[PDB]
């Protein structure tokens, strides 16, 4: 009945004022793509940059168990795009988004999914 | 003149012909830095420009490729070179990668442990490798031959790689063997490569294109390194950028090379000719299965 909580743990150290974490992997790329959030090769336009998978994953990188039935990871192996005024802190933005289910954008900073 | 707008530069035909003498390397500006774009790091900037060389040459590329690669973890826990080269090959490509401590990675499947316990099923289209040792700098006598990993990569070499492969292998002025110079002998063309962006530094990568399987010449490998010391000492190369900022034709070519089984005696002068001219490769097409050695003590 007992289990570890990491994922509320980073955002209270955060809340309290102290540095995030460094050293994810960035690409060289033309600045000329769609702007999907998460893809087979970079895809990134004229507002954001793109990142390689595994180096922006919280469970990855702790050393830990994935939190599934099938303990399965969604980011290993692809390239994720992030908007340019939130660069500072990759690993954060990842937690706490969602991704629209029929057009591919972001909610709220990219999907247009009603007149 | 037009040097500093290419990606590198090569070793000119004239000095490879030559007898000379070692002596000790002494460049004119053994500690610069070059100004880098705003967000990347050395490590990904010093792999872009050697794939983008690799393009002017007659290498083959088949259906469902196969690619291995040696010494790929940093001192910080993860691994940029891996993922430079899933960019550039064909979708659908497979590649393992392997180092003696702790990382992690966005390859298919990764080992962890000394090289020489590895060992395999099957046989490889490209190989590629970063090893260097660090008692390497604690210098106290003539400078003469090594041995260690590099007696292991030879081996490896006569025994796993397809009729028709190409491979790329690291060195420097104390890190060096004498056997290896001698079985470039062994290929169609050679050379030896540096990268515009680390020219302050003694490194380079050798370089063998098109395989054959016996030899084609005969080499003498002490008197070749010294030839290589003496064209480093009268020409200098001046630190460049320029090639970062333009990616409109970056990915590798499709061609569809077929593939054979065949039985020596079976090895014509018409098999030779294709073999040299890029358009054939020589093996079989069963499966794929590794594995790795373990001692039990205490
Ligand atoms: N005998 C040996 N067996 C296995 N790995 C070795 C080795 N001697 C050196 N190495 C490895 O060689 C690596 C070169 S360090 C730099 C490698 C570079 N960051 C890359 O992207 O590949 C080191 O990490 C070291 O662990
Ligand atoms: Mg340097
Ligand atoms: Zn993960
Ligand atoms: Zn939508």
């Amino acid at each position: 009945a007992f289990a570890v909580d990491a994922a509320k743990a980073y955002k209270d150290y955060l809340a309290s004022g102290g540095q995030p974490i460094t050293n994810c992997v960035k690409m060289l790329c033309t600045h000329t793509g769609t702007g999907q959030a998460i893809t087979v090769t970079p895809e990134a336009n004229m507002d954001q940059e793109s990142f390689g998978g595994a180096s922006c994953c919280l469970y990855c990188r702790c050393h830990i168990d994935h939190p599934n039935p099938k303990g399965f990871c969604d980011l290993k192996g692809k390239y994720v795009q992030i908007p340019t005024t939130c660069a500072n802190d990759p690993v954060g933005f990842t937690l706490r988004n969602t991704v629209c289910t029929v057009c591919g954008m972001w909610k709220g900073y990219g999907c247009s999914c009603d007149q | 003149s037009s040097q500093a707008w290419q990606p590198g530069v090569a070793m000119p035909n004239l000095y490879k012909m030559q007898r000379m003498l070692l002596e000790k390397c002494d460049l004119q500006n053994y500690g610069d830095s070059a100004t880098l774009p705003k967000g990347i790091m050395m490590n990904v900037a010093k792999y872009t420009q050697l794939c983008q060389y690799l393009n002017t040459l007659t290498l083959a590329v088949p259906y469902n490729m196969r690619v291995i690669h040696f010494g790929a973890g940093s001192d910080k826990g993860v691994a940029p070179g891996t993922a430079v080269l899933r960019q550039w090959l064909p979708t659908g490509t497979l590649l393992v990668d392997s180092d003696l401590n702790d990382f992690v990675s966005d390859a298919d499947s990764t080992l962890i442990g000394d090289c020489a316990t590895v060992h395999t099923a099957n046989k490889w289209d490209l190989i590629i490798s970063d090893m260097y040792d660090p008692k390497t700098k604690n210098v106290t006598k003539e400078n003469d031959s090594k041995e260690g990993f590099f007696t292991y990569i030879c081996g490896f070499i006569q025994q796993k790689l397809a009729l028709g492969g190409s491979v790329a292998i690291k060195i420097t002025e104390h890190s060096w063997n004498a056997d290896l110079y001698k079985l470039m002998g062994h290929f169609a063309w050679w050379t030896a490569f540096v990268t515009n962006v680390n020219a302050s530094s003694s490194e380079a990568f050798l370089i063998g294109c098109n395989y054959l399987g016996k030899p084609r010449e005969q080499i003498d490998g002490y008197v070749m390194h010294a030839n290589y010391i003496f064209w480093r000492n009268t020409n200098p190369i001046q630190l460049s950028s320029y090639s970062l900022f333009d990616m409109s034709k970056f990915p590798l070519k499709l061609r569809g090379t077929a593939v054979m089984s065949l039985k020596e005696g079976q090895i014509n002068d018409m098999i030779l000719s294709l073999l040299s001219k890029g358009r054939l490769i020589i093996r079989e097409n069963n499966r794929v299965v590794i594995s790795s050695d373990v001692l039990v003590n205490n």
